[PDB]
């Protein structure tokens, strides 16, 4: 296998995230969910997605944000626009006008109200007259279903006046007047009777009989939702002190007891009525099951999250540690998008929140060590060529300091150069890079390709930073620019070009080339720093060396074999001299001789 | 020079082999020394290390450092000896008493581990012991897991054991005659047993703390088999087709792994790796199923 299939899938989560992140970047209106919407629509996702519809519909749904009203709207909405479908398309066209009391006259009439029609409803002039007040009532039209009581020719009238007044109200009508003599009426002539539809629009208006379930026409499970969310009495519920409150929370408990997702199926289903349910986090939780599709999840949380829900990993709720948590899955492989990820994390915004977007990150640049792609890279002049995160912005610096002095602890040089340069302490870097161009120079031969390394690195940094205004010592330089100039006697020492090793090794003006002036060249020698302190052992014996082939002694008028002779005797002088402050190799004797 | 060390690393496992001490208390406090000193010689320091000092031995153009190459030569001369019996005297013991001194003990084991890698011990250890017994000990770890919330207190003892346990096996299979000793021993059968798989995780303390748990798990055994698999010959080999059938056998996890998040994300998402991996290394799992 290998499963390109998700990959894909990542990719194309990461893209709308990054899509996302662009825009908060740019100040744009770029909906997450129409997005997702869009993509879920194709298959399995065809749970997923009416999910993400009602999390859309709650898009600035706010508008206050008010939990059972919303669930109720959607509901309520979601069975309208199943209406309007039905009657748009075909009959008659329906007769008359499209009014909305119509079009659930149809819904009632043609849809499956009768197979052929027939039983126990009350029915004037070839109509359920309850029935179409608790289906417009299904549907949010309130207003109306009040009006066809109004109309009604019934005879329980006194609920009519119930009826309006509830409509009147912020629909929680409460009365400190009669809702108790409509209680009573209930229970005694209603309760044990009548008419399906009936009893339904009692019920649900009243908040008649907490003990909750209607017989005949519950139909749908969101039907069952929709019953449910009507009963419960938030506002000034504590108020009044009846026990015939029902809250949210008893509404959100029985939903968890058995019903269990089982219960609510279409499993399919369940996740929907957590969202209704205000289950938000037990709504993640379980979409974190199947696959469950920690993706799947992640991505609803970032949708929860841009609502500015989450008020307070297979079951880790916080959004940060929900984030973090997916990251690690690609953090390794795909630094980029993790610090996308990471970047919603602000979405809630407030302290500690910010804090762990930062800790996040700086988690994610340690132990990812991909400082580059991370940090920034290269100046040619032009400060940092900004790294992904730059790109966000801000604590880069202190980020920086922490990461190149745990590279000091590993060891790990290259990493600490780069990040002192990202730093920009200059000649921090020097001193570094000095230390390890020094080292590998002294060493044994046969390397230095022309073409990349500690060398190349050093070339780098003097034809950068020495020209521009360059805020390193001039101690540090030059020790730079010595080591430099040794290395390009490597290039050229073998590859041939004997002679022009010594014109620059004596440019050094290191080894003594002159007199037996050998000995200024011990006095200097101690004084000397230690990175070229410990380089002179090679540069004596390849002087050595060159001396050596150049003056192979020639076949059959002017050669002067004197010098570049005095040169080797100076030059032993002075090996003999320091013998004891060098490695000890004064095989120096076996090149000098022959 | 942490010579003066070597001294006292020798008689700790002259007192281990001998097994005097009527305490356990005794040889954990051998274990630790041991540990330490394992740990010390080698300070961290990775292949490229090693490469380096080769190519100065490259040869002895000059003088050459080859210090602690010897170093640890020595030390493993030392140990083989006193070793095998050791070994015998070190599992046995492991099991039992010292679910404390455990602690201490399976650290031990697994420093000396990577030492002396690669030789010596494969062959001693092999056999006997302990591939039969760690076998078993796998399928115990599913049941382990579980009773790991009780026992988060015996969590202690048990962490600083049980993970040291997955390490042990880890390390085995990185090379291909441990892995074949684990192979033997019928890993995916005690996987199997163990039921680790054949499950889903989030069927189901504050959850997102069991989900990281139980993921964590996952992704030390799945690199276990990984590793098995890919130390044998991942092709053509036995090996492959056990591989394949343990991707098939416990599919849909692995696609249900591909996608969410948090720390519990970040382990997902090794163990979502770690899959990638089994299903490269094996015949494609994609390949396979045309």
């Amino acid at each position: 296998p290998g499963r390109s299939s998700l990959d894909n899938i990542e990719m194309a989560y990461a893209r709308q995230i990054y899509i996302y992140n662009e825009k908060i970047v740019n100040g744009h209106l770029q909906p997450n969910l129409v997005d997702l919407c869009a993509s879920v629509a194709e298959l399995d996702d065809k749970s997923i997605s009416d999910m993400w519809t009602m999390v859309k519909q709650m898009t600035d749904v706010l508008v206050r944000m008010e939990f059972v009203r919303q669930a109720l709207a959607y509901l309520e909405q979601s069975y309208k626009n199943y209406t309007l479908v039905t009657v748009f398309g075909n009959l008659h066209q329906l007769g008359g006008v499209p009014g909305t009391y119509q079009l659930v006259r149809s819904f009632l009439n043609i849809k499956l109200p009768a197979p052929l029609p027939g039983l126990q409803d009350g029915e004037v002039e070839g109509h359920p007259v309850w029935a179409l007040i608790y289906y417009c009532m299904r549907c949010g039209d309130l207003l109306a279903a009040s009006q066809v009581v109004n109309r009604a020719q019934h005879q329980l009238g006194e609920f009519k006046t119930w009826f309006q007044e509830y409509m009147n109200s912020k629909d929680r009508r409460l009365s400190p007047a009669t809702e108790n003599k409509l209680r009573l009426h209930y229970r005694r002539a209603l309760r044990n009777n009548t008419d399906p539809y009936k009893r339904a629009v009692y019920c649900i208006i009243g908040r008649c009989d907490v003990t909750d379930n209607q017989s005949e026409v519950a139909d749908k499970t969101e039907d069952y939702l929709w019953l449910k969310l009507n009963q419960v009495c938030f506002d000034d519920d504590g108020t009044s002190s009846p026990q015939d409150r029902l809250t949210l929370s008893q509404f959100q408990k029985q939903l968890l007891e058995d019903y269990g997702e089982s219960h609510f199926t279409v499993p399919f289903l369940y996740f929907q009525v957590l969202f209704l349910t205000a289950q938000f986090e037990a709504a993640v939780a379980f979409l974190f099951r199947m696959e469950r599709l920690r993706c799947h999840a992640v991505h609803v949380a970032l949708v929860l999250f841009e609502l500015k829900l989450l008020l307070k990993c297979l079951r880790r709720l916080n959004f940060v540690r929900l984030l973090m948590l997916y990251t690690r899955k690609f953090e390794s492989t795909d630094p980029r998008e993790a610090l996308q990820y990471f970047y919603f994390l602000r979405d809630e915004k407030d302290s500690q929140g910010e804090n762990m977007f930062l800790r996040c990150v700086s988690e994610l640049v340690i132990e990812s060590r991909e400082f580059d792609m991370i940090l920034g890279k290269l100046e040619n002049d032009g400060s940092r060529k900004p790294g992904v995160i730059d790109k966000f912005t801000s604590d880069t610096k202190p980020i920086i300091n922490k990461v190149a002095s745990v590279a000091e602890n590993k060891g790990l040089f290259e990493e600490a150069a780069k990040l002192y340069d990202l730093a920009k302490n200059a000649d921090k870097v020097l001193e570094l890079m000095n230390k390890l161009l020094s080292p590998v120079v002294p060493q044994i031969s046969a390397p230095q390709s022309n073409k990349e390394r500690l060398k190349n690195m050093a070339l780098s940094i003097a034809e950068r930073y020495r020209a521009q205004g360059i805020s390193a010592n001039k101690f540090v330089d030059s020790t730079f620019y010595l080591l430099l100039d040794l290395i390009t006697f490597f290039d050229e020492y073998h590859s041939g070009h004997i002679d022009r090793a010594f014109d620059i090794i004596e440019r050094l003006k290191l080894v003594p080339l002159n007199q037996e002036s050998v000995e200024e060249r011990v006095a200097a020698f101690r004084n000397f720093s230690d990175e070229i302190r410990h380089n002179l052992s090679e540069v004596l014996l390849a002087t050595m060396n060159i001396l050596f082939t150049q003056f192979k002694r020639l076949k059959g008028i002017e050669d002067r074999d004197s010098q570049l002779r005095s040169q080797a005797r100076t030059l032993i002088t002075f090996a003999g001299m320091i013998p004891y402050r060098t490695s000890g190799d004064t095989n120096a004797r076996l090149v000098q001789m022959e | 020079g942490d010579s003066s060390l070597y001294i006292i690393l020798k008689k700790l496992l002259d007192f281990i082999l001998k097994t005097g001490g009527g305490f356990q208390r005794v040889r954990t406090h051998l274990y630790g020394s041991l540990l330490y000193y394992l740990q010390i010689a080698q300070r961290p320091d990775e292949p490229d290390t090693l490469e380096a000092a080769k190519k100065t031995m490259w040869e002895r153009l000059t003088a050459p450092e080859d210090v602690f190459s010897k170093l640890q030569r020595e030390n493993i001369a030392i140990i083989e000896s006193y070793g095998a019996a050791l070994m015998e005297v070190v599992c046995r013991d492991a099991c039992d008493g010292h679910e404390i001194g455990r602690m201490l003990a399976l650290a031990l084991l697994d420093r000396i581990v990577s030492v002396d890698k690669q030789q010596q011990w494969l062959l001693y250890l092999s056999n006997s012991g302990y591939l039969k017994v760690l076998v078993d000990s796998l399928v115990e770890d599913d049941r382990t897991l579980q009773s790991l919330l009780t026992p988060q207190p015996p969590l202690l003892k048990a962490l600083y054991t049980y993970e040291s346990k997955m390490a042990f096996l880890t390390r085995v299979a990185k090379i291909q005659q441990g892995a074949l000793e684990l192979l033997r021993s019928g890993v995916i059968v005690r996987l199997a047993q163990c039921q680790v798989y054949d499950m889903r995780p989030e069927t189901d303390m504050f959850i997102p703390t069991p989900v990281d748990r139980y993921r964590q798990i996952l992704l030390p055994a799945l690199q276990l088999c990984q590793v098995i698999l890919t130390s044998s010959m991942a092709q053509h080999l036995q090996a492959a087709g056990q591989v394949l059938q343990f991707l098939i056998s416990h599919s849909d996890t692995i696609q249900a792994i591909l996608r969410c998040q948090d720390v519990s994300a970040g382990s997902l998402q090794e163990l979502a790796l770690l899959t990638g991996i089994i299903s490269k290394a094996a015949l494609p799992g994609i390949l396979s199923e045309l």
